């Protein structure tokens, strides 16, 4: 009900969204990472349109090493863009 | 706010 | 603009309206804290009306040990709730 | 949904 537990649902929601597309409904392989990213970060990341770039994100988000990004690593990510959000302010 | 990508990698 | 970006933003908005009250305006100190939780985190905590609690939350959050919630260490408490959130489910 | 304090800590 306030804007932060919204946020936090938010999380929970869209990470699900895409982590229960294919394999592991639990982690993000490389296309649902990629297609988060362009459909959900629109306005704070470029859109990923090669291939080695979806690579690159995988590999840095990637922290245990096994493929995919669990809801730890995205939980991570959330925190790099947030964090890199102010600054700019 | 383009926020990117090598900032990130 | 979409439901995780406006997450984000919520983040932000929400650390620095309590972070930015008293003393360290990027920093959390426990009355800001408290107020945090209390206001903005009532359905997925519990009230924090004794003075210990505060504490402890604080001692447990205050990973740096300088006495106060950085940014960092606010995400990684939105990384603590969001994954207790589920589960439940 | 209360998700709390030890949980946590
Ligand atoms: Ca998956
Ligand atoms: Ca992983
Ligand atoms: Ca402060
Ligand atoms: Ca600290």
């Amino acid at each position: 009900m306030s804007e932060l537990e919204k946020a936090v649902v938010a999380l929970i929601d869209v990470f699900h969204q895409y982590s229960g597309r294919e394999g592991d409904k639990h982690k993000l392989k490389k296309s649902e990472l990629k297609e988060l990213i362009n459909n959900e970060l629109s306005h704070f990341l470029e859109e990923i349109k090669e291939q080695e770039v979806v690579d690159k994100v995988m590999e840095t988000l990637d922290s245990d090493g096994d493929g995919e990004c669990d809801f730890q690593e995205f939980m991570a990510f959330v925190a790099m863009i947030t964090t890199a959000c102010h600054e700019f302010f | 706010t383009k926020i990117d990508w090598n900032k990130i990698l």
